[PDB]
């Protein structure tokens, strides 16, 4: 609990999902992020309780959380300061002009923080690349983990949802609402593919509706110009129409590690 | 000083006809877009307006074209003169 007197806000980030994202201080001089939760976006109660748990999560490639602010509305989040937001935005900036190398460590940086996760049993239920954020260094960290379970928004909960995940979504998932470690595989490797493809929008010739009777019958991503015979293999492998028959996130890493050059 | 970026984009039938390959995925028409002074520029959901060359991407479900534009190009000589000043400062705030 960080007492809000304890805090500065400095500059203005975002209007993302559930509101206003700041920067400022915290202590004294630590970089911060204190994202602010809109009136009626979120399952408050539910959330204060799994913030606790949220706390004790600590990985090097997973956004840090070090605080609440719960004695007052808003509800303030406080977290690691990431200086180049979402990776989404990152990859469509042509700029970059990143090499295959680099769209490698962002997707080693991303599985050795759905490792960690799946190891304390913890999903993430909206693995993308719009939740994903990169820092001043140009790591790569797993964002907003769990945060849907207390989204109070019909269009982001229903499956045929205005806002549902159901490019990231497994047959399984928009079929029968069955979330495992496995549903968290399978929006990997659409995560793996957004790297590959500087956030192009998975499967846009299609509308959520057209994706998601085609995933039904077996239509895959096409492999990115910029994924090698080897990076796709990895990424298909998430794709198994039978969950059992996709590898972990620790299998992944090994695979990942392996192509490296 | 000058006042237009893209000339062949003044009119709204020509922002209309680069949205001929726009991807069904978007959440948001190009009717809306052309009217708010934006034209497809051929690459995933990019828009650019034709008066200030304001660039906007990431098209979310419920977004306003014009509360976009005057969210982050307030400046926007087009969007002044179609909405006036007070809807730009109204966003602003
Ligand atoms: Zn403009």
């Amino acid at each position: 609990e960080i007492d809000p007197k304890d805090l500065t806000f400095l500059k203005e980030l975002g209007t993302g999902q559930f509101g206003v994202v700041k920067y400022g201080k915290w202590r004294g001089q630590y970089d911060v992020a204190i994202k602010m939760i809109k009136e009626g976006s979120m399952s408050e109660d539910e959330f204060i309780e799994e913030a606790k748990v949220m706390m004790n999560l600590s990985h090097e490639k997973l956004v840090q959380l070090y605080g609440v602010c719960t004695k007052q509305r808003p509800i303030f989040i406080i977290t690691e300061y990431m200086a180049n937001g979402c990776l989404l935005n990152y990859l469509r900036e042509m700029r970059h002009r990143f090499q295959t190398q680099q769209l490698l460590e962002m997707c080693k940086d991303v599985c050795e923080a759905m490792e960690y996760l799946e190891s304390k049993q913890f999903l993430h239920r909206d693995l993308a690349a719009r939740n994903c954020l990169v820092n001043d260094q140009g790591v790569v960290k797993v964002s907003d983990f769990g945060l849907s379970r207390y989204v109070l928004d019909d269009e982001y909960t229903s499956s045929v949802g205005s806002k549902f995940p159901v490019r990231w979504s497994p047959p399984e998932v928009l079929m029968y609402s069955k979330f495992s470690s496995k549903s968290d595989i399978w929006a990997f490797g659409v995560l793996m593919w957004e790297i590959y493809s500087l956030g192009k929008m998975p499967y846009e010739r299609f509308t959520n509706s057209e994706t998601a009777e085609h995933i039904a019958q077996g239509l895959r991503l096409y492999r990115p110009h910029l994924a090698s015979e080897k990076v796709y293999t990895i990424m298909y492998s998430c794709w198994h129409e039978k969950a059992d028959e996709r590898p972990t996130f620790k299998i992944l890493l090994s695979n990942i590690l392996d192509v490296m050059d | 000083g000058s006042s237009i970026s893209n000339l062949s984009m003044q009119t709204h039938a020509a922002r209309m006809r680069t949205f001929m390959y726009w991807p069904s995925s978007v959440p948001v028409q190009p009717e809306q877009l052309a009217s708010a002074g934006f034209y497809y520029v051929g690459r995933n959901d990019d828009v650019k307006c034709f008066c200030c060359d304001g660039g906007l991407r990431c098209w979310e479900s419920g977004d306003d074209p014009w509360v976009e534009h005057a969210k982050w190009f307030p400046r926007c000589e087009f969007l002044i003169r179609m909405k006036g000043q007070e809807f730009v400062d109204e966003i602003q705030g």
